[PDB]
């Protein structure tokens, strides 16, 4: 196996491992549980993990959902760790490529935007971190300075303006 | 969610909170709260036995409250509301049907117990054949109401159209007098008012349902 | 319906390791109870001191999951095998690959080194198994016939020398030299992943979703159907005193006694901090050499270590 087919390969191995494991344990849908459809739902769960959108399809037999979450967690963690590693290569200069540059850029942004969405919602849920004492201190101290600099506050820009 | 209320799947909050970051992480799968009246209907496997007291006589009513649970229970709750007292069998078609169920007695109104026009329940076995078929008068699909009718004989063209909830098992001569009444061949209305005068619900299978349900609630509590 | 089952003291969790960055797929113990080897899907291979529970070493062999490892008791060799279609051998004085046995077509799933004939036997999702010369990279037989991924192999000196269980739900016993099928068993309904050979009773058990089954050598005589741990089973490990361990897929670990098949303990383990419960699971087990302590590699990047319970008596823990 070579760095070209690493992704396609690992994917094959993952999809087949899923097939073996559940669609030999979960059945009693014995004919065929529409495995193919359960794998469509696999792919969709991934997609939504990549786009940070809570994927929550309600009618799923909880053990099947348990499997799918085990597997998407596996795959996404693999994704991340390979991103860490490629970016370290590219920063170390080790090698060039016109793909593993654009690919890693894409992955690395998506990881960032996920971190951000997190940090905003956390701010809202946990209230302004700059308590009130600090806010009042900062505010008042600025006012002291400005006034001690006789700073004329700028006014909203008149229409028939000279300049 | 008690053990009885443990639904067949999870609420999905683990799935959501995992494939998204804007939501707080929860790391225990929680199965859903399954349902209510629908859960109830898993308990109502017994029939319903009602004596209708009409101006012609009494009609013994058998109802597969196991097989048409929503239909039968709407009827039984209008029964223990006695919502049929004063109502008339406002339509009669000779060798077709006798049809009633309206406090208006007009036949164009009525209620479901929940007010909500409820879904039609025709099953592979319930067919309007023979005398004593007790089928829902609905204005079409899933429009069920306070209106109901008995077939005077085999009416299979009402099958897959009119929700039978059971059969007539007593009051054969009562309904015989009913099928002998003149009805206006342009409105099919009985020239003698035939009316539901009173209700006696001998066996309330949803009573026994609620009993077992609440007992399990008490025991798991 | 049986003589009163013996009394084995229960097992308690005492020490937990968390060092990997992926599933821990396989784990083996060194001949002298000084250190154990772990192979993970993080692609690492990590050697740990058995006493201090400290990571003595890590080595970055593979390209993908390490699906199985095995340490040599006749040499300082350590053989790895993974879903990268490749199998490797490490010298552990210089800590390096020394030969790689090419040849399979897909993910290796497991392997074992024959205790006396210096060969490897590796099973692969490519519907086969192979017999490898240790040194010369020579495969003498493609033990073939399973209609699907040969989910595991175990090899032993006596006849038959090779048992392989599969996702074809069958079990097959092979003559090593002619490399031919000798016997089949097909009792199972759902695929069979774990086979284990008793040390002193010339017998062996196989696990599948239905339940465990037991067999007598060399023929394949069914013996005694073991049920109770109804979950996808992943490794069976048997101890000196007849204690038999089934690690299930979903974390639920079950213990029994080999003789009567008496399920006498269920342990239901707790996951790490950050891991959702749905990621719980057991993937491999192994008793130490001295058979006092037990290693289990779980599906949440952790290695849990259980110890015989010392405060156990017949009244603290009766047999029923």
């Amino acid at each position: 196996v070579t760095k070209q087919r690493v992704e396609s390969h690992f994917d094959l191995e993952l999809r087949a491992a899923v097939m073996h494991d559940i669609l030999d344990m979960m059945p009693e849908g014995i004919k065929q549980n529409k495995a193919r459809t359960i794998l469509q739902h696999l792919s969709e769960a991934w997609r939504c993990w990549k786009a940070n959108i809570p994927w929550k399809v309600p009618g799923l037999p909880t053990p099947i959902e348990n499997m799918i979450l085990r597997y998407v967690k596996a795959k996404a963690d693999w994704w991340t760790n390979t991103a860490h590693y490629n970016r370290e290569r590219i920063r170390r200069g080790a090698t060039v490529d016109k793909t593993v540059c654009k690919k890693n850029l894409g992955r690395l942004t998506r990881l960032y935007l996920k971190a951000e969405q997190e940090r905003q919602h956390n701010y809202l849920k946990d209230g302004p971190y700059i308590t009130a004492e600090e806010a009042v201190a900062v505010y008042t101290t600025t006012v002291h300075w400005l006034e001690s600099r006789r700073f004329s506050p700028i006014p909203f820009p008149p229409l028939s303006y000279k300049h | 969610v008690d053990k009885l209320n443990a639904a067949h799947y999870s609420t999905g909050k683990v799935s959501a909170s995992f494939t998204s970051t804007a939501m707080v992480p929860e790391t225990t799968h929680e199965a859903a709260a399954i349902d209510e009246d629908v859960l109830r209907y898993q308990f109502v496997k017994k029939k319903g036995y009602v004596r209708l007291h009409t101006n012609k006589g009494d009609l013994n009513l058998e109802l597969h409250c196991d097989l048409t649970p929503k239909t039968c229970e709407n009827f039984i709750r209008l029964c223990k509301k006695h919502y049929y007292d004063g109502t008339i069998f406002h339509r009669s078609i000779r060798n077709f049907v006798i049809q009633g169920g309206d406090p208006t007695g007009t036949g164009t109104g009525g209620e479901s117990y929940w007010g909500k026009p409820f879904k039609d329940e025709f099953r592979p076995n319930l067919s309007h054949t023979g005398r004593g078929i007790l089928s829902m008068a609905n204005s079409g699909p899933n429009s069920n109401r306070s209106q109901f009718f008995i077939t005077f004989r085999s009416c299979a063209y009402l099958d897959k159209k009119h929700t039978i909830f059971g059969r007539v098992v007593g009051g054969f001569d009562v309904l015989t007098a009913m099928e002998n009444v003149e009805s206006d061949p342009k409105t099919d209305r009985p020239k003698e008012e035939i009316r539901i005068d009173a209700t006696t619900v001998f066996v309330d299978p949803y009573e026994e349902a609620d009993a077992q349900i609440a007992q399990e609630r008490k025991t798991q509590l | 319906t049986m003589p009163k089952p013996q009394w084995h003291p229960p097992w308690k969790l005492y020490r937990v390791i968390s060092g990997h960055l992926g599933w821990v797929r396989c784990i083996a113990v060194e001949p002298g109870n000084q250190w154990f080897v772990t192979g993970s899907a993080d692609r690492t291979i990590k050697i740990w001191d058995l006493a201090s529970g400290k990571l003595k070493l890590s080595l970055t062999g593979h390209i993908s999951t390490v699906r199985g490892v095995i340490v040599s008791t006749r040499s300082p060799y350590l053989f790895s095998c993974g879903e990268d279609k490749q199998v490797k051998c490490w010298d552990l004085e210089y800590n390096k690959v020394i030969r790689h046995y090419h040849g399979h077509l897909s993910a290796v799933y497991g392997l074992d080194l024959h205790p006396t004939i210096d060969v490897l036997v590796t099973c692969s999702r490519d519907s086969t198994a192979r017999i490898w010369d240790v040194r010369t990279k020579a495969s003498v037989h493609t033990l073939s016939g399973h209609t699907n991924a040969v989910a595991t192999v175990r090899c032993q000196a006596a006849e038959p020398q090779i048992i392989t269980g599969s996702h074809d739900t069958t079990i097959r016993l092979w003559d090593l030299v002619a490399g031919k099928t000798r016997v089949t068993l097909t009792n199972h309904k759902k695929s069979v992943r774990a086979v284990v050979l008793h040390p002193r009773h010339y017998t062996f058990a196989s696990g599948s979703p239905d339940n465990i089954k037991q067999w007598k050598f060399p023929d394949g005589s069914f013996i005694q159907n073991l049920s109770g741990h109804n979950a996808i089973i992943n490794t069976l490990t048997v101890n000196s005193d007849g204690v038999l361990v089934s690690g299930a897929d979903n974390g639920t670990m079950h213990l029994w006694d080999w003789r009567t098949g008496y399920n006498f303990q269920r342990v239901h383990a707790a996951v790490q901090p950050g891991s959702l419960d749905s990621e719980s699971g057991i993937f491999a087990c192994a008793f130490d050499q001295s058979e006092s302590r037990l290693l289990t590699a779980e599906a949440d990047k952790t290695i849990k270590v259980y110890r015989e319970d010392d405060t156990a008596t017949e009244e603290t823990h009766p047999v029923s």
